């Protein structure tokens, strides 16, 4: 818009019609400037053929070669800041709740008890490596905490990364899966009692109270003589059961998770 | 001028400066064709056309683009860093009618380098492919810190608005930038408000102060540098 509208206004002139050959050569020399290097990006594209985060990566290197020339470089600054503000967007809308939304793959996680988050190799941010396994663990928790009730928000009420401070902005994305982990860490601390579940198993699997266990082994010198037969584990279930509250087991929905291999 | 702006045409190689400078060679080359243009309004009829008189409209781009002839003569390279040493040295001149236009030049060729140095400071993220400043950040492959001196200055391209010993002030600070990322921290040194001054100085620079503060950006550097180095 701003390239046609300069031809328009010197036709103004051209009812009065006395310009040059070179009044003309000169206004062309700064817009063979904006039109080449918007040629040179787009000859890069063609070659290319690249889209997501592997154009916000070519993009990228686009606002180190261009320095030296203002306004070359203040294009290709404004080219990266658009190519960003989709991008990061579609960071933002991952995070608030886990939306997913692929038009053509713009974002680099694909939807998978799988896990499976696994960034691409295909696409990486306007950073390294280092911000897209800071931004995939962050969409690895608000899962977790989704599988429970759609309850977090963003700690601000809008992210902005179409900033020129870019790398204080994963710094609070940092702090922000930080965070994550800590209501995952609530979460672990009200209502499953981590620390119990790993009590209860670790020390006793090795053998922790053997009360409970030297009373299952006056009934492993009885029965565990020969292979197990078919009438066999359906009594070693009983006397796991049996051996629980003779030795006085001082919670019982955390002692009632043990099976017994055939 | 025509010439170079054929040669000018790179994807962005050996060196971030040497486009730079051509995009101020098309700036004023720019500065040349609206003087053509006010010609051509004389021509047709809508003055007397006589060779006299546009000989003294002519005279006065005389002294313009002859100077401009005396800043193509300097550099047939392109590579940054020798540039910089090629326009302090056409500042050195006095008459300010094209030392005011070397300024020009000075303000845009250090502005890449500089572009270098305080986002070093204040982040340290290496961004070079040429090594357009002085300082080739990591040439060598990585190693555990013993010491050793990875950044070196390369005398073969200091900038002349840089003196001996700030050129070995800002490998200090930069030094110091790098040992304390790999120090479980990637805390910008011991407040947030080292983004800020840098965004403060870029808008500043965008708008205003356009000639070099090499009297000026030495000091607040400093002022980096000792509170970088007490927070380590």
């Amino acid at each position: 818009k701003e390239y046609m509208i300069l031809i328009s206004q010197l036709e103004h002139l051209q009812r009065q019609g006395l310009l040059s050959l070179q009044k003309l050569w000169f206004y062309i020399q700064p817009t063979l400037r904006t039109m080449e290097v918007l040629a040179s990006i787009a000859t890069s594209l063609n070659k290319g053929e690249c889209f997501g985060g592997a154009t916000l990566s070519l993009l990228h290197d686009r606002t180190f070669g261009y320095t030296g020339d203002s306004q070359a470089q203040e294009l290709c600054l404004y080219l990266t800041k658009a190519a960003s503000a989709p991008y990061f967007d579609i960071l933002e809308r991952w995070i608030y709740r886990g939306i997913i939304n692929d038009p053509y793959s713009e974002f680099m996680v694909e939807e998978h008890w799988d896990q499976r988050y696994t960034i691409v190799q295909q696409q990486i941010p306007s950073f390294l490596q280092k911000v897209a396994d800071k931004i995939l663990s962050t969409g690895k928790y608000l899962n977790v905490v989704r599988e429970c009730g759609h309850d977090v928000t963003c700690p601000d009420a809008k992210e902005i990364t179409y900033t020129l401070k870019e790398q204080a902005y994963v710094e609070r994305i940092e702090k922000a899966y930080n965070y994550a982990s800590k209501v995952l860490l609530d979460f672990l601390m009200e209502e499953e009692e981590l620390v119990a579940h790993l009590r209860s198993i670790k020390h006793y699997f090795l053998m922790d109270q053997g009360d409970f266990f030297v009373h299952f082994m006056d009934l492993t010198e009885e029965e565990l003589k020969k292979p197990v037969d078919d009438i066999i584990p359906t009594r070693l279930e009983a006397l796991l059961e049996l051996a629980l509250r003779m030795s006085t087991a001082n919670t019982d929905p955390f002692k009632d998770d043990l099976k017994i291999e055939l | 001028i025509k010439k170079y702006t054929d040669q000018r045409s790179l994807d962005r190689a050996f060196g971030l400066v040497g486009q730079s400078f051509c995009a101020a060679l098309h700036q004023e080359l720019k500065e040349y064709y609206r003087l053509l243009s006010v010609l051509h309004s004389q021509l047709q009829v809508e003055s007397s056309l006589t060779l006299r008189r546009l000989l003294v409209w002519t005279f006065d781009p005389k002294i313009r683009l002859k100077t401009l002839a005396a800043l193509v003569d300097h550099c047939q390279g392109r590579k940054g860093g020798e540039l910089a040493s090629a326009v302090h040295a056409y500042t050195k001149t006095g008459d300010p009618y094209m030392r005011s236009l070397v300024q020009h030049i000075l303000g845009l060729v250090a502005y890449p380098i500089l572009n270098f140095l305080y986002r070093w400071i204040y982040d340290g993220e290496l961004e070079d492919t040429y090594h357009e400043f002085f300082v080739a950040s990591d040439p060598v492959v990585k190693t555990d810190r013993l010491w050793h001196d990875k950044y070196s200055l390369r005398k073969s391209m200091i900038p002349s608005f840089m003196t001996m010993d700030q050129s070995r002030k800002v490998l200090l600070i930069g030094k110091s930038i790098n040992f304390l990322h790999q120090v479980c921290h990637d805390q910008t040194p011991a407040s947030k408000a080292m983004a800020v001054g840098k965004s403060a100085e870029s808008p500043k620079d965008a708008a205003e102060l356009f000639t070099d503060l090499e009297n000026a950006f030495q000091t607040k550097i400093d002022a980096a540098y000792f509170d970088t180095s007490k927070y380590l």
